[PDB]
């Protein structure tokens, strides 16, 4: 039944060898797995069934037997680097799927916060955006404070496909309160942690300044 | 009412009508497309091929091929004769094209499907023909799963010697349709090695048998016997 | 050689039955055997189902059983899926696809469906202007429905050093994205900065100034 791949997601720069592996629960009978690509916003793609689907290059090659699977690309490229996944047939359960990004030296996000406006503040709600913007790795935290009141569950979260030119990734984060209950404290801001950073950063502003 | 199959049949029961001329089979320009595994059983689909004569109102089209085993190579046919079975059974599919739009829309009808029966008995001889099905059985292993058949295989060459027919009007294997059957009760021969092969293909488990157990022949329902 | 051509993008309310269809060329329909598949937006595949094309015989998924339907039309090439009682988290894209080796060997293009009580709303463009060497600004498009909506900056002049960021659901329905750029402080109160809002389902165009 059950597949899960390995790792969560793996980094890699081009020109190298990449080792994409799949884990099952129980025996894959008479071996039948196949690996499937999907770059985004895209159609998935046959690549093996350690059997080469026709237009699959040279650089690309399954194996493996039970419940322990490996794809392997042998001398990496661009146009490779897209999410992967396993399927177990012979049924028909998809691996939860491998993100294959780019490996960028640790960066660490340039952060801004930004207040509501007044022409929505017309409206009756007011909208708290923060930004952090280009670092690596993707995995990031933002924690909002309202009168040092630590915030959850009113958080909302966006974050950029990986930058093609940079290799980093921007996070949006929209913290959202109605015009009454925002009217009633001093002290917005964003607190943010990153592994980049060597010790967490705020960023903040006072109401009406 | 509905006539289940597969049926015993009674040689001494079926009556002999003189409005049944021969049999008339042209798979001679027949070429196999796909062979399949459906989880269930072996299924090798056809372009071209037809049959006529006989009984028929009119030609009927080939559409595909079934193939049908036991756990034991003594026992593994679908029909019988006088309650002796065979080592297993081809089902070679027909349909009306003359009269209906498509297969899908004949299977409507107690007109539309016409089967013909072939038996598979084990013997000490490797049957050349029918080995060139046994050569794609790798390629089909897994279930639910199709491939060109990959060689030349003329159809006409599964053909019994003696081509005297039973005929009665049952449905399909799975009871999905009516179909009226015309069954060959000379078999051709096959290898004890070649019908293992099929035992080794996975199911939805392994296909080790696939034939239905056969049914009650019906008060109404008539088996017809043409003498060539 | 082998192309399928799957039904365009709908939207449907809730309770609702959509049938969405694949249209089929370049091999014999009912040789092989036909799939359908799941993706939800950010989410990866899960197996939905598939079906015999020659015997119109299929077998689902019991996750999907029930709520769904595969069907095969011989006469006119086209398999269809039709998904029964939907729902918000039925949100997907669906692939319709050809089993080759006992797999989905050629996938389709995907049909976005879309669920949501939500009607047809214009969005609402507000300004994220900073106060205070490299500085952000942006605007942030709210309150907005279906997808998508797409943002530049300067008639796509200022396509350097952006980050139009993808739309998150609101609890009310309405999706919710930003767009912004990061500029030389240096030229904050010099240059101009105008983003470009383009809302095709209400016919929104709006051009929205962002200054201090
Ligand atoms: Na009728
Ligand atoms: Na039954
Ligand atoms: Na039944
Ligand atoms: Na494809
Ligand atoms: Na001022």
């Amino acid at each position: 039944i059950v597949l899960t791949q390995s790792p969560g997601t793996l980094s890699l720069s081009p020109g190298e060898r990449a080792t994409l592996s799949c884990r099952a629960s129980q025996s894959v009978t008479s071996t039948y797995l196949a690996w499937h690509q999907q770059k985004p916003g895209q159609a998935p793609r046959l690549l093996i069934y350690s059997s080469r689907a026709t237009g699959i290059p040279d650089r690309f090659s399954g194996s493996g037997s039970g419940t322990d699977f490996t794809l392997t690309i042998s001398r990496l490229e661009p146009e490779d680097f897209a999410v992967y996944y396993c399927q177990q047939y012979g049924p028909y359960t998809f691996g939860q799927g491998t993100k294959v990004d780019i490996k960028r030296t640790v960066a660490a996000p340039s952060v801004f916060i930004f207040p509501p406006s007044d022409e929505q503040l017309k409206s009756g709600t007011a909208s708290v955006v923060c930004l952090l913007n280009n670092f690596y790795p993707r995995e990031a935290k933002v924690q909002w404070k309202v009168d040092n009141a630590l915030q959850s569950g009113n958080s909302q979260e966006s974050v950029t496909e990986q930058d093609s030119k940079d290799s980093t990734y921007s996070l949006s984060s929209t913290l959202t309160l109605s015009k009454a209950d925002y009217e009633k404290h001093k002290v917005y801001a964003c607190e943010v942690t990153h592994q980049g950073l060597s010790s967490p950063v705020t960023k903040s502003f006072n109401r009406g300044e | 009412p509905q006539q289940l199959s597969p049926i015993n049949i009674e040689t001494k029961k079926a009556i002999s009508n003189a409005r049944l001329k021969p049999l008339d089979i042209h798979y001679n320009e027949s070429k196999p497309t796909t062979i399949q595994n459906t989880g269930k059983l072996v299924r090798i689909n056809f372009k071209g091929g037809y049959i006529s004569g006989g009984f028929l109102p009119n030609e009927y089209v080939l559409s595909s091929l079934h193939i049908y085993w036991g756990k034991e190579d003594d026992y593994g046919s679908n029909h019988l004769i006088d309650v002796y079975k065979y080592s297993g059974e081809i089902n070679l599919v027909h349909w009306n094209k003359k009269k209906y739009s498509s297969y899908e829309e004949a299977k409507k009808h107690d007109d539309g499907l016409i089967i013909i029966s072939i038996f598979l008995q084990v013997l000490d001889h490797k049957n050349v023909y029918f080995q060139k099905i046994v050569n794609q059985l790798d390629s089909i292993r897994s279930a639910n799963t199709s491939a060109p058949f990959d060689s030349v295989f003329y159809l006409d060459n599964l053909l019994p010697s003696k081509l005297d027919y039973f005929t009665y009007l049952g449905t399909t294997i799975n009871h999905s349709a009516d179909a009226v059957w015309i069954i060959f009760p000379t078999p051709i021969n096959i290898h004890s090695d070649q019908l293992s092969k099929f035992r080794t293909l996975l199911s939805l488990h392994y296909i080790t048998e696939n034939y239905r157990n056969p049914y009650k022949l019906n008060d109404d329902t008539e088996v017809y016997y043409s003498g060539h | 050689e082998v192309q399928l051509v799957q039904s365009g993008a709908e939207v449907k309310k809730d309770l609702a039955s959509v049938k969405v269809s694949c249209k089929v060329s370049g091999y014999t329909f009912t040789d092989y055997y036909m799939h359908w598949v799941q993706q939800a937006p950010g989410k990866g595949l899960e197996w939905m189902g598939l079906v015999d094309p020659q015997e119109g015989e299929t077998t689902y998924a019991e996750k999907f059983q029930g709520r769904v339907t595969i069907t095969a039309d011989t006469s006119t090439d086209t398999a269809y899926m039709e998904l029964s009682s939907l729902r918000s988290e039925d949100t997907a894209v669906y692939y319709c696809a050809k089993e080759s080796f006992g797999i989905p060997h050629f996938w389709g293009q995907g049909t976005l469906v879309t669920v949501s009580s939500a009607s047809t709303k214009g969005p609402s463009v507000f300004p994220l202007a900073p106060s205070s060497g490299t500085a952000a600004l942006g605007c942030l498009v709210k309150d907005y429905f279906p997808e998508p909506v797409t943002v530049s900056w300067n008639s796509g002049a200022l396509t350097s050093g952006v980050h139009t960021f993808p739309a998150v659901l609101q609890s009310s329905g309405l999706y919710s994205l930003s767009s912004v750029v990061t500029v030389p402080s240096s030229s904050l109160g010099t240059q101009t900065y105008i983003c470009n809002v383009n809302h095709k389902p209400s016919n929104t165009k709006v051009d929205k100034k962002v200054e201090p």
